[PDB]
């Protein structure tokens, strides 16, 4: 259904996805990071690629959560983990 | 750790009424914030979700505003099963920190209460107990005094008293006072006698019976 | 989807307390949400235990987490909760509940927990009707049960109307007592029969009692 594919760029203080959600689109998309208590608000970018920006470095595993454009809400914990590769997809 | 706190703590609103509750988060959440009623003995129910978005099947009445730091639930015409206790909810943290709650209850007209006594049955009776009920049917407001007499004296520390919860069409309670006794000391006594105060009384209404009959 | 709780209702002090959510319509496998549990203690609002993502990752609240151990099981489609060493402080009713990330969208019924001792079934005394003008009251007396629940109905659920099922007060014996009312047209006691239905599962205790005159 859903997956994230990390996109390049990605580094420590800057982590793109592209999200693709089977038969509905990404409205938001948040994460959280493992060791954080905060969900944090994804920018949406073009072709279902969204970002995040940190003022301090990122470190996975990462959760997310999202609202589809129909209203499906959902959370998946450690999707993508703290060692990433650029260019895998992660699926729940 | 964020704190949510909703004012009031409890109000009391007539049928009809625009009601609203509020809800202060220590941060800004933007619009992380869900809504729900808990009517007790029932599961709460999430009502509000996003600060303003009607979860789907919950009725048009309930409505939710705010962003970042005050939020509001609005009930635009408040209806009698509508007592409850109202809890606001914060999603940014991992936490979902809940409010502790607006109790809401409902105001009427003043009602007095129907009273109706109850001698112990033969079958109690028969175990070596005696249990004499009291009870005040469909009135309002709450407070309500129930003075037991046996044998035109007053009763005291013999008796505990239970109460409904708001009745669901009329808003009215109930309340049932038990005397409780061994079959011995009933035995020993004529008139058991209950002595009702309330509001809704010009004067003490009271009930009772004769052992015998 | 659905979810229900299931497990002792009664749990001795210093034991651990047990429950299962059972999740219907829906596979916990699939993933997309937190399985939680929630729970009220008496007079408090409604406090987090903790929830659980079905890959194994769990998020208590820290007040309880040293004696909180949540777990999941795909294969019967269920996540349950154990809470060591408990006291009465522990005593609430559990709520168990789907998260999105957002919302707590889908809850059980809750189930009751007494942290306890020592399980009785009620007796039931008729409160034969006593006369408004136009009404009669009636009722049924279940005495001296322990733990809680009952359940009471009138005439297998066909008499709701005007019923009035009072909460259990617990009594100096350690064992729990209500009465269940209901008034009813005076010109109804010659034809109609009443027969209250107590239910007390702990001790697996059905009675049907008939009111008479």
């Amino acid at each position: 259904k859903v997956t994230f594919t990390v996109e390049k760029g990605s580094n420590e203080k800057h982590l793109a996805v592209l999200v693709k959600y089977e038969g509905d689109t990404m409205a938001e998309v948040e994460l959280r990071e493992h060791g954080s208590d905060e969900w944090v608000a994804m920018t949406k970018g073009e072709g279902g690629v969204w970002t995040f920006d940190s003022e301090e470095p990122l470190q996975g595993p990462f959760n997310f959560r999202f609202l589809t454009e129909k209203g499906m809400k959902n959370v998946f914990d450690d999707v993508v983990p703290e060692k990433y590769t650029i260019g895998a997809t992660y699926a729940p | 750790e964020i704190e949510m706190t909703q004012s009031p703590s409890s109000l009391s609103a007539s049928v009809g009424d625009r009601v609203t509750i509020s809800c202060r988060a220590s941060q800004r959440i933007n619009t992380y914030l869900n809504w729900y009623q808990h009517k007790p003995g029932k599961a709460p129910k999430l009502l509000i979700y996003a600060a303003s978005s009607l979860q789907s099947g919950v009725p048009s009445r309930f409505s939710g505003s705010g962003y970042g730091t005050d939020f509001t639930l609005t009930i635009s015409s408040l209806q009698p099963e509508d007592f409850a206790s109202y809890y606001c909810q914060e999603s940014l943290s991992a936490s979902y920190t809940f409010g502790q709650g607006t109790k809401v209850e409902i105001k009427r007209t003043v009602a007095a209460p129907s009273v109706f006594i109850f001698p112990p049955s033969d079958e109690q009776l028969k175990s070596g107990t005696a249990s004499v009920v009291c009870l005040l049917n469909n009135f309002y407001p709450r407070e309500a005094k129930v003075q037991w007499k046996v044998d035109n004296a007053l009763q005291s520390g013999n008796s505990q008293e239970s109460v409904t919860e708001q009745d669901s069409k009329d808003s009215t309670y109930s309340l049932s006072s038990t005397l409780t006794l061994s079959k011995a000391d009933y035995e020993k006594h004529k008139v058991y006698a209950c002595e009702v105060t309330h509001q809704g009384l010009s004067s003490p209404v009271t009930k009772s019976f004769n052992r015998g009959e | 989807v659905q979810l229900l709780e299931s497990g002792p209702g009664l749990v001795k002090p210093a034991q651990t307390l047990s429950l299962s959510c059972a999740v219907s319509g829906g596979s916990i496998r699939s993933g997309g949400y937190y399985w939680s549990w929630i729970r009220q203690h008496p007079g408090k609002g409604l406090e987090w235990i903790g929830y659980i993502y079905h890959s194994g990752n769990t998020y208590y609240n820290p007040s309880l987490k040293s004696r909180i151990a949540m777990s999941v099981d795909t294969s019967e489609n269920k996540f349950s909760l154990r809470l060591n060493s408990v006291t009465a402080a522990d005593t609430a009713v559990y709520y168990c509940a789907r998260l999105d990330g957002y919302t707590l969208d889908i809850w059980g019924q809750g189930t009751l927990v007494t942290v306890s001792s020592s399980t009785k079934g009620p007796s039931v005394f008729p409160l034969a009707p006593s006369s408004s003008g136009g009404t009669a009251a009636l009722g049924c007396l279940v005495k001296d049960y322990f733990p809680e629940p009952v359940t009471v109905s009138w005439n297998s659920g066909a008499l709701t109307s005007g019923v009035h099922t009072f909460p259990a007060v617990l009594q100096s014996s350690g064992l729990y007592s209500l009465s269940s009312v209901v008034t009813v047209p005076s010109s109804s006691l010659g034809t109609q029969t009443y027969i209250c239905n107590v239910n007390h599962k702990p001790s697996n205790t059905k009675v049907d009692k008939r009111v008479e005159p």
